[PDB]
């Protein structure tokens, strides 16, 4: 999981 | 509680 | 009733533009995952019969000169349009490969006045994208129309806060939309899919992450529809 | 469940905030009409089986401790929560009749986490207030704690709304009409999109000043809903 | 017609 | 993915  | 109308 | 007419010769374009590499210079991270974005979302309007474009990459000047392009083409004989944004962003910014661009920039070639062959048809915006960078840390258990009619924006993500992108199965919001379209798009109208999209979101992911400020966070989409009749695609 | 839980005892609270005079120190003109509004609102969430509490003439401090007062209430028994914002505003602000609040600030104590009881509960925002000065020329395990959220705007991001001084607002003279017609019908948002057409469609302003005739405006539906909303 |  | 134009 990454943020974007 | 509580109302103006 | 209250349907829009969705029986043109053709359902419309959907512009499709992934943006998983950026310019050194700017800072930001390589977008893994969005490439499974980018073709779930073909195959998914490719079966609702959408015109289907994939653009990768694109500058900051090339996203403007290819909505420029788009709002000028003549989408008489269309019956919507569909434009899908996956990048990194802030509020009301999406981001180039090479710097931002205002999202109101975007979406004013399409305005009831400046595209006409798109007055009175269905407007819609797709947007994989940060909002901000709060976290959600969730809890248990004449005649005439306005020219900003007609639009709906189905953000990934709720005003303020980060979006969640998984790096093998692609973004938990741009997964739920392909698998409710894929599942209801031909017995629901479309904020109805929309809200289960939200449902999916909001219950069936959580992020995990080794850093303790990232971990076990939440997401709700966000909904933001100045559609004036109920969408169906079928 | 694809809709949400609707029969519990009671549907909820209505609270409505009907601001019309605001301080001198303010400057901000008499907003004549919203009393059509608000009795025309009281009238329609009555009909919907709504606990109505209507407020009058609240600073921005009163319209905090109200927000905060009824977060703290026990909603167990209650289906869902309802307000209603009738102000001056601006993007992302509403005014008390002494200044400008926050929506986040009034909404926060509503969040998943900080209203335990209308967890999982739909909450409904309704409201006609300005989101700035742009015209409309026209044409022709967990859930997060910001789900569950309705935010049904009178116009679009940036722009003014409009109110008719005898009719009263545009927004909610078509909300009420449409909740009157359809509640027993419809969805909520297939509510709200008959709410979109009817002022996109059947108002357009008149005025002596060429710069603010002949306008048009949209609503905003700003959905953060997880289920659909029926109130039969 | 005014505007809020 | 792909690339029209």
């Amino acid at each position: 999981d990454e943020v974007d | 509680v509580d109302d103006d109308m | 009733d209250n349907s829009y007419k969705m029986d043109y010769p053709e359902m419309g374009l959907c512009i499709i533009i992934n943006n998983k590499n950026f310019h050194k210079s700017t800072g930001m991270t390589s977008r893994s995952g969005t490439d499974v974005d980018a073709a779930n979302l073909r195959e998914t309007f490719r079966n609702l019969k959408y015109e289907v474009r994939n653009k990768n990459d694109l500058t900051r000047e090339e996203i403007v000169e290819l909505m420029r392009d788009v709002s000028k083409e003549d989408h008489s004989k269309r019956s919507s349009f569909v434009c899908v944004l996956l990048s990194h962003g802030e509020e009301g910014i999406i981001f180039g490969t090479n710097g931002p661009v205002d999202l109101k920039k975007i979406t004013n070639f399409f305005r009831g006045d400046r595209c006409r062959s798109l007055t009175g048809k269905p407007k819609l915006f797709i947007i994989q994208a940060c909002r901000g960078t709060e976290l959600d840390c969730g809890i248990e258990t004449c005649h005439k129309i306005p020219v900003e009619a007609d639009f709906l924006f189905a953000y990934s993500t709720a005003p303020g806060y980060y979006s969640w992108r998984n790096s093998k199965d692609g973004s938990w919001f741009i997964q739920s939309l392909c698998a409710m379209l894929k599942q209801y798009a031909d017995k629901l109208e479309f904020m109805h899919i929309l809200t289960r999209v939200n449902r999916k979101v909001a219950t069936e992911f959580e992020s995990f992450s080794f850093d303790a400020t990232f971990h076990a966070k939440k997401q709700i989409p966000c909904i933001h529809s100045m559609l004036t009749k109920e969408l169906y695609f079928y």
